């Protein structure tokens, strides 16, 4: 009864593979989509229940990507091919947007998690993760949405993996470390297959009797919004929450003057 | 009730005999007949029923179920003085009316005017105190004659 | 025909139709009927049955009924006739019905009430709208014997005839062999030689819906028949019968087992009916009351058997009951009545309506099949399980004990051979120390313990190392009541050993726990009714499914096991499960009798004394 | 008199956002619980008590996961007494383990408002203004005994800001009306467990915010996970104040959070410092109620035959075939039933309006 979903969130932002590319470096967006699709048929092919579903994050729309060799890995590795190829095919820059829709895609993997739950029957307990590499810079402004995320997943109980393979994210960092799963960057690209298989792959259970390594330090310092520096004791706004490095009568924000006689 | 009895009764012919039926959004009353009691006795309030250790038996059985389900307002009339007295001294002889006390504040009416000034102002002080208070008279006593009764005390 | 494996093949005879699982009725050729309790249609298919048949076994699902020429003969003196009996069979029954009891049916129905028997001016009468019927009949000699003869011999000439009062049983089986059963219907409302009496219900009086169907069904039309009606013990059964005297309102007359039971048969009539104590009387030889004026008598068979020559009051009191003729009779444990001098006493007595009220229907010497014309058919039979499903009496929790028997006791038991085997196996130390282990754990539970042990001996050793009130066959009545009050009232002492007079010799108050250590030996309905009688509807606990618990204690490797699963079989025809206990929980911490197989062997002493 | 015919022939027949308005951003929240007689009655299986105290501990989860920085405190009213069960803190853990055990109480005399009121109030006295101040009390019993005045009691309770909310299980009581209404609380009746249920998560969201409500300027710290690691010769381990007032072993942990205002070690957080009073918190906390500022409006339901779209949700690509399908109010996607149930109540974010 035990059904383990592993979605996977592909950062494919054009912009930072096209860098790579010109860089001419061992490692491309072909090594990496070939990784991905390897380390999604090992875990179909470590039980029947295990599901499957890989999901492309990039900046125009988040898609749902999904001969001697097993019918059905065959069947989705075609699929998943096609798709992904119809989108970088088709995906022209219109618009001065870098930053990929990394909250979109985690919204849409949840929504896509409820509703192969709620599809899931009674009889059968279905465990899902999700693992997510991180290629290009992270973002800014989606911060606060991937914060609605993160509180989702561990709304539901729901292990989030971040995989960085060039720029790191402290977002992903406190992500891994609120919802439980592992975050680690890659330190040789063209060895990324084996750090998804001998990391990434083994569920949690798995996990528990193996050996990993320690998870990385997060910080949590904040920013003072009249200079966004790093604080340690801040003034917090009690109507808008709004933090502050000296007292203020009136909040910039909240523009609710405080009633302090 | 009726309509032509009253022409009757006062002797003339009013011009108009109109009745206005109620219409109500929400249902406010709720009207229920109970001729049985618990050991499915045949309730009845006849004057030779009246004695009837039985019938008075299972009226104390409804009080206290009331008094322990309804809320604290609790109004009940009988037929008359003497079997509303004989029912509460076989009521207190039982014990039943001692778990309603322990269950709801109790007051009941006697031919003492100012007694029963006090039980009604004692009853609307506990029902407006959160204490369930219970009232005891007579249907042609004072009480059903000009007392009326709010929301919260009927 | 029949299989290889000895299933009846009735395939062949049995045309199936599609509408299965809508119709739950299987009808054999052999009369034997099926129903499913899982069918949306089980109610009118139960009271379609119930009409009509007999039941046998009513276990959870599926329950079997049998077709009787008694039970044919009850559903036409109800009102059906044939045709709407079929009617309602094929629409409920899986497959077609075999023609076999389709002319069963037909013969039994075409001919049921032909024959009537009258009751007046103290004089029998049979007569028919069918003369020939009759005068066929004047051939038979023992019809011929029954007859009324002359002053000179000679035999007395719808006309009727009057036939001889001591000869009505003869005539009872002899028109069975006649193939045309007598009618025992009455005049209900044109009755005009009996008054009625000022006996009304009382408004506290409450006819369950099963007690309510069951008067109803026995009066046909508004007449009341003859016939036996099963109720357990407790369930109103008595008020059942103060309520169908009540209706009657006729004079009464009521035979109990027991002066306790005559004694709860008058406390019945005035807790719930009007009739003035002045009219009441007991004609037992301890308190005496003048027949004179007494509408409702309440007596005791022994009483009217006694052959001996009686007091010469009594000799006055059975003088006027024999002169006075009643519209109703009513007569208690019924199956008591196939004995031969409780037999004669209704050849004794002249009644119009007589009405039998028990607890179970089969006796053990099966001299039950006379009793269907002795009284009549059975009337009705409310089906236990459900009963309990109600809540109208307890749900009760059965369970059968063994005991391992000690190496020394079993060698002995082993060595004799004769019916002196009884002593041993009904003393068994490891009995005597589960039957401790469970009254410590119900004292404990505080519950009423009521423990059974037919054996005189037995019960006087248990009881008294026990020590424990114990009855047995002195029970001199005042101690008896002060006893059984104690038990009702002090909480100290709520542990009883009775003997075999707990049957029927006396009252058993309302109990919880009920142990049986000893039985009769295979009175398969006089261990069951006990059960019956002493658990009663208990509040407090009523949503649980086990609130009354028995136990039946046997013995390990005797012939007293062979007993149990021999008596216990009547409770398995109501669907009541007895779950097997080898081993019980929590002995070995509590300390109880014979820890030392040297006290054992001194109780070993004890019972070979007495052989 | 029905015995003269009857036959059974017959029956054998073939046949709620409310306005962008100020909440509750600090909570104190006072839960009181009635220990009567009454908590035994089966009004809710398999009684009053057992449910009331499952929902409570899921009540106490919901509560904490959308606020963050607010306390619990949990009393226990029974024989016209009332014992403080739970001190005022912000741990799940606890009080969960306190309800628990709880769950084997004694039901039994009748409730004090008065003396749970008081109670509750001298708890409260000492409350800084712009922190809220709620208390929510379940009524099972309808009689209550009162040692003093009680409409004195809610006086005070009114000069002194505490809001006061309760939800019985028999009827409407005219004292608990006039005590929510006077306090500005809400009162309520359950139906059955899902009402019941519902009741709960109307409370678990913060009230909307009073008038004479404050808004001060409040300084809270935001210290880091400090680890020391025994490769540093400066990992000197010292017992967390939390875990130091415990029974057991207090956590001698080389590292955790240090206060940045006393240097206190404190093992757990969100946890308001005990020494300086300083509110110590995480950034995830402060943004995880952000949600009550923006909250997500409820999106356009229309018939899939009148919806001339696409057929497919956004939010799963589920192939539409219900006859409600929910439409979004900025972007004005295509979702369906399931996704938007769960975006309203779980993600409180349309991915549309984020791209
Ligand atoms: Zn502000
Ligand atoms: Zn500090
Ligand atoms: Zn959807
Ligand atoms: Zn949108």
């Amino acid at each position: 009864d035990e059904l383990n979903l592993l979605v996977i969130v592909v950062d494919a932002n054009p912009i930072w593979w096209g860098k790579q590319a010109l860089k001419e470096s061992q490692f491309t967006l072909s090594k990496c989509i070939d990784a991905v699709m390897v380390l999604g048929n090992s875990h179909l092919f470590m039980n029947r229940s295990n599901k499957l579903a890989v999901i492309a994050s990039h900046i125009q729309e988040s898609r749902f990507l999904y001969d001697g060799k097993y019918e059905l890995l065959t069947s989705a590795n075609e699929v998943i091919v096609e798709e992904i190829k119809d989108l970088m095919t088709k995906s022209d820059i219109k618009g001065q947007h870098t930053e990929t829709l990394l909250a979109g895609s985690l919204a849409k993997a949840l929504c896509y998690i409820h509703r192969m739950n709620k599809e899931v029957k009674d009889n059968q307990e279905m465990k899902s993760r999700i693992l997510v590499i991180k290629a290009a810079e992270d973002s800014a402004l989606q911060y606060m949405n991937f914060m609605n995320v993160i509180f989702a997943a561990q709304k539901q109980n729901i292990l989030i993996d971040a995989c960085v393979l060039d720029s790191d994210s402290g977002l992903l960092q406190q992500a891994c470390d609120i919802t439980g799963g592992l975050y680690l960057k890659v330190p040789q690209m063209p060895s990324l297959l084996q750090y998804l298989l001998w990391v990434f792959l083994p569920d949690q259970d798995q996990r528990s009797q193996l050996i990993l390594p320690p998870p990385v330090h997060v910080d949590y310092r904040a920013a003072c919004f009249c200079h966004r520096n790093l604080i340690e004791i801040g003034y917090v706004c009690s109507v808008c929450l709004s933090i502050f490095c000296n007292f203020s009568p009136i909040c910039t924000t909240c523009e609710t003057a405080f009633k302090i006689s | 009730s009726p309509l032509d009895i009253y022409p009757k009764i006062l002797d003339f012919h009013p011009v108009t005999m109109a009745t206005f039926t109620m219409t109500l959004a929400r249902v406010c009353l709720c009207p229920m007949i109970i001729g049985r009691g618990n050991d499915q006795v045949a309730i009845s309030s006849k004057f030779e029923t009246r004695e009837d250790i039985a019938v008075i038996r299972n009226y104390g059985n409804l009080l206290l179920e009331m008094s322990a389900v309804v809320p604290d307002g609790i109004v009940a009339f009988f037929t008359s003085y003497q079997y509303m007295e004989s029912t509460v001294a076989s009521w207190y002889e039982q014990g039943i009316l001692e778990n309603i006390q322990r269950n709801k504040l109790l007051f009941i009416e006697t031919q003492d005017g100012a007694e029963t000034s006090v039980a009604l102002e004692k009853y609307q002080e506990a029902c407006e105190n959160g204490r369930g208070a219970i009232l005891l008279s007579v249907a042609r006593g004072k009480v059903s004659e000009g007392i009326d009764f709010v929301h919260h005390y009927g | 025909k029949v299989d290889e494996y000895g299933a009846k093949d009735y395939r062949l005879q049995m045309p199936l139709k599609d509408d299965h699982t809508s119709r739950p009725l299987w009808v054999a050729p052999d009369g034997h009927i099926f129903l499913e309790a899982f069918s949306p249609v089980y109610k009118y298919a139960q009271d379609f049955l119930v009409a009509i048949a007999e039941p046998v076994c009513r276990p959870t699902h599926v329950h079997e009924y049998k077709l009787t020429a008694y039970s044919l003969y009850a559903a036409v003196s109800v009102g059906l006739q044939t045709s709407d009996i079929t009617e309602y069979l094929r629409k409920l029954s899986k497959t077609g019905v075999p023609d076999g009891i389709m002319q069963f049916i037909k013969l039994c129905t075409v001919s049921y009430g032909k024959v009537k028997l009258v009751l007046k001016h103290n004089r029998y009468f049979v007569e028919s709208c069918h003369p020939d019927v009759i005068q066929h009949l004047l051939q038979d000699p023992v019809i011929r014997e029954c007859r009324l003869r002359n002053s000179e011999g000679e035999a007395t000439e719808t006309v009727s005839f009057e036939v001889k009062q001591e000869m009505i049983e003869e005539l009872q089986k002899r028109c069975i062999h006649l193939e045309y059963p007598l009618l025992a219907e009455y005049d209900f409302r044109n009755d005009s030689v009996n008054p009625d009496i000022n006996i009304d219900l009382k408004p506290t009086a409450v006819l369950r819906p099963y007690q309510e169907k069951s008067l109803r069904k026995m009066f046909g039309n508004g007449r009341a028949r003859s016939g036996v009606i099963v109720l357990p013990c407790g369930a109103g059964k008595s008020l059942v019968g103060v309520t169908a005297a009540c209706t009657v309102r006729k004079r009464c007359l009521v035979l109990g087992n027991s002066a306790v039971s005559v004694e709860q048969w008058k406390a019945q009539f005035k807790m719930w009916s009007t009739i003035d104590d002045s009219q009441i009387c007991r004609f037992t030889s301890d308190a005496k009351d003048k027949p004179i004026g007494c509408s409702v008598a309440i007596s005791t068979y022994s009483m009217l058997g006694h052959t001996t020559k009686r007091s010469w009051e009594a000799e006055r009191v059975m003088e006027w009951l024999k002169t006075q003729e009643w519209g109703l009779m009513i007569l208690d444990e019924v199956h008591t009545i196939p004995a031969k001098m409780f037999r004669r006493v209704l050849t004794i007595v002249q009644a119009h309506c007589k009405l039998g009220l028990t607890a179970t229907l089969v006796r053990e010497d099966d001299k039950i099949v006379d009793l269907n014309f002795l009284i009549g058919p059975k009337l009705y039979e409310a089906n236990w399980m459900e009963l309990q499903n109600n809540g109208y009496i307890a749900k009760v929790q059965c369970a059968e004990v063994w005991c391992p028997m000690s190496p020394e006791f079993y060698r002995e038991y082993v060595a004799i051979k004769t019916k002196k085997r009884i002593l041993l196996y009904t003393m068994n130390p490891n009995k005597f120390r589960a039957c401790q282990f469970l009254i410590k754990f119900h004292e404990r539970r505080n519950d009423k313990i009521i423990v059974f042990a037919d054996n005189v001996f037995a019960l006087k050793e248990y009881a008294i190392r026990l020590n424990k009130p114990y009855i047995y066959g002195p029970t001199s009545q005042g101690e008896r009541m002060q006893i059984l009050q104690n038990f009702k009232h002090n909480p100290k002492i709520n542990t009883i050993f009775i003997s075999k007079v707990g049957d029927t010799s006396f009252d058993l108050p309302e109990a919880n726990v009920l142990i049986q250590i000893s039985s009769h030996g295979g009175s398969r309905r006089q261990e069951a009714q006990r059960l019956g009688r002493v658990l009663r509807a208990k509040k407090g606990m009523v949503a649980e499914e086990y609130n009354a618990f028995f136990y039946s204690l046997v013995s390990q490797d005797t012939q007293e096991m062979a007993y149990s699963t021999k008596r216990q079989r009547f409770l398995v025809d109501q669907g009541y499960s007895f779950k097997v206990i080898t081993k019980l929980a929590g002995m070995e911490e509590e300390d109880l009798a014979f820890s030392t197989k040297e006290e054992q062997q001194q109780l070993l002493q004890k019972v070979l004394a007495a052989t | 008199r029905w015995e003269g015919g009857y036959e059974r022939t017959w029956e054998i027949l073939k046949e709620e956002h409310h306005g962008q308005v100020r909440l509750g951003m600090m909570r104190h929240l006072y839960v009181v619980v009635d220990g009567s007689r009454t908590m035994e009655d089966q009004d809710l299986k398999p009684n009053r008590l057992t449910c009331t105290l499952k929902l409570l501990e899921y009540f106490v989860e919901e509560y904490f996961d959308q606020n963050p920085i607010s306390q619990i405190g949990i009393i226990v009213t029974k024989s016209k007494r009332a014992e403080k069960l739970t001190e005022l803190s912000g741990n799940p853990r606890k009080h969960i383990t306190s309800l628990k055990k709880a769950v084997d109480m004694t039901c039994h005399g009748e409730p004090s408002l008065y003396n749970s009121l008081s109670i509750a109030m001298q708890t409260l006295k000492h409350m800084p203004g712009h922190t809220s101040r709620e208390v929510l009390i379940i009524f099972s019993s309808l009689t209550t005994c009162d040692p003093s005045n009680i409409y004195d009691l809610i006086k005070t309770l009114k000069a002194a800001k505490i809001r006061v909310s309760v939800i019985g299980l028999s009827a409407e009581v005219r004292v608990c009306t006039v005590l929510a209404r006077e306090t500005g609380g809400t009162y309520h009746v359950i139906l059955d467990e899902s009402h019941y249920k519902e009741l709960l998560t109307h409370h678990v969201s913060p009230p909307p915010a009073s008038s004479s409500s404050e808004c001060s300027l409040i300084r809270m710290g935001f210290p880091q996970h400090t680890i020391a690691s025994l490769s540093d010769q400066d990992a000197k381990p010292s017992f967390s104040m939390a875990h130091l007032d415990g029974n057991t072993e207090p956590g001698l942990t080389l590292g955790g959070y240090f206060c940045p205002q006393c240097r206190a070690k404190y093992c757990e957080l969100p946890v308001e410092c005990k020494i300086c009073g300083l509110t110590l918190v995480s950034a995830p906390h402060l943004a995880r109620s952000y949600h009550h500022l923006f909250p997500l409006d409820a999106f356009q339901e229309i018939p899939l035959e009148e919806y001339n779209g696409e057929r497919f949700c956004y939010g799963c690509q589920g192939e539409l075939k219900d006859q409600h399908v929910y439409v979004c109010a900025v972007c004005q996607n295509v979702f369906c039933v399931d996704c938007d149930v769960f975006v309203h109540d779980s993600l409180h974010c349309c991915p549309g309006c984020i791209h």
